[PDB]
């Protein structure tokens, strides 16, 4: 296979070091970048530099210098990035990007490296099931709600019984409401489908550890 | 540095509509290397046209980009629900690599009415603290509502939460949720709330209620 795999999310202070990396796995090595795109909190796209997977190439943004610590380590393939004096608006998310061709534009882009930069404290979500009243509604096919009280920082992931029903799915954002960011997820399954058929809520949060499975 | 601006900043449509955009850039993007990306609400952007005109596998054929230099198009033709995102292009100055500013697509369609449900505020919530009630509007067109609460008769709280929705890629459709947040130290206390919803569509705002019944 191929892949461009990232892992983020990190929540600093203001100050801090964000150690992040990016593995480049399956073409050749030797002609490629690995260009660390960065993306704009309700913003644009901008540019840092560029990485040689081989040899230690950083062709760099003129901005970008400083914050900038793009390097490959032979053995195993990969390539990092190692910004430093973070600061409330590095607090966006980070890419690692393809060439097959001259498309000077990279097909096979990476994943949601994330980083949050703040000084408040770490909180695990507190999952809820809500149920309804036993009834008869609008149409003949129910609808179930979750919700995730207020956690720290964003994000979280909220998922509804993996596989067999990936029923009306709409999650709903999140206010940063005090502190906290609150989260809420829907459905609307068939009614036979429920109850015979439990569904079920499940929700991780990488800085608290968490997942919560819940079940309706 | 060569930067790019492609105005409509938001722009409309409807299916059928030929909607065109341009990426805007300076002077001669030294050789003309152009490439339109659609990031669809919080991913990942993907190339549909690269070396200018280009389009590849993967997108069908409402697509054109083409210009020398200084403009550069992109022909959807016709639009489906999914068209709905931000679209943004990217270049040369002969290095380093600007981005642009993207153009927002808003699918439009006939209007559709609120379908609000209530969920009265979870076992392990007020076991354990207050109660979100949370009220979910789902389905509807254009994007514009209000949603207000009964507390009791149609007491004006503070302390209301609010979620819209990305635009859906199947119906040009929004959604969105609302939340009461309040203490046991006082759900426990006020017996008949609801979520009152107003929008074009009906007359009436709808009312649809609750007081103590379900646990
Ligand atoms: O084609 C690609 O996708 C990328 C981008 C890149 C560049 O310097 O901009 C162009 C050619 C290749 O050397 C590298 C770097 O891979």
């Amino acid at each position: 296979d191929v892949q461009l795999q990232q892992s983020g999310p990190e929540l600093e202070k203001p100050g801090a070091s964000v150690k992040i990396s990016c593995k480049a796995s399956g073409f050749s090595l030797p002609g490629h970048n690995i260009n660390w795109i960065v993306q704009r909190n309700g913003k644009s796209l901008e540019w840092i530099g560029n990485i040689d997977p081989y040899y230690g190439g950083t062709n760099f943004n003129p901005k970008f210098k400083g914050k900038a610590t793009l390097t490959v380590d032979k053995s195993s393939s990969t390539l990092y990035m190692h910004l430093t004096s973070l600061q409330s608006e590095d607090s966006a998310v980070y890419y690692c990007a393809r060439r097959r061709d001259g498309n000077y534009g990279f097909t096979y882009w990476g994943q949601g490296t994330l980083v949050t930069v703040s000084a408040a404290k770490t909180t695990p979500p507190s999952v809820y099931p809500l149920a309804p009243g036993s009834a008869a509604q609008t149409n003949s096919m129910v609808t179930l709600g979750c919700l995730v009280k207020g956690y720290f920082p964003e994000p979280v992931t909220v998922t509804w019984n993996s596989g067999s029903l990936s029923s009306g799915v709409h999650t709903f954002p999140a206010v940063l409401q005090s502190d906290l960011y609150t989260l809420s997820s829907s459905v609307t399954v068939p009614s036979s489908t429920w109850p015979s058929e439990t569904v079920t809520c499940n929700v991780a949060h990488p800085a608290s550890s968490t997942k919560v499975d819940k079940k309706i | 540095e060569n930067v790019l601006t492609q105005s409509p900043a938001i722009m409309s449509a409807s299916p059928g509509e030929k909607v065109t955009m341009a990426c805007r850039a300076s002077s001669s993007v030294s050789s003309t290397y152009l490439h339109w990306y659609q990031q669809k609400s919080g991913a990942s952007p993907k190339l549909l046209i690269y070396s200018t005109s280009n389009l590849a596998s993967g997108v069908p054929a409402r697509f054109s980009g083409s210009g020398s230099g200084t403009s550069y198009s992109l022909t959807i033709s016709s639009v489906e629900a999914e068209d709905a995102a931000t679209y943004y292009c990217q270049q040369y100055s002969g290095y380093p690599l600007t981005f642009g500013a993207g153009t927002k697509l808003e699918l439009k369609r006939a209007d559709a009415a609120p379908t609000v449900s209530i969920f009265p505020p979870s076992s392990e919530q007020l076991t354990s603290g207050g109660a979100s009630v949370v009220c979910f509007l789902n389905n509807f067109y254009p994007k514009d509502i209000n949603v207000k609460w009964k507390i009791d008769g149609s007491e004006r709280q503070n302390g209301v939460l609010n979620s819209w929705t990305d635009q859906d890629s199947k119906d040009s459709t929004y959604s969105m949720s609302s939340t009461l947040t309040l203490t046991k130290d006082e759900y426990e206390r006020h017996n008949s709330y609801t979520c009152e919803a107003t929008h074009k569509t009906s007359t009436s705002p709808i009312v649809k209620s609750f007081n103590r019944n379900e646990c």
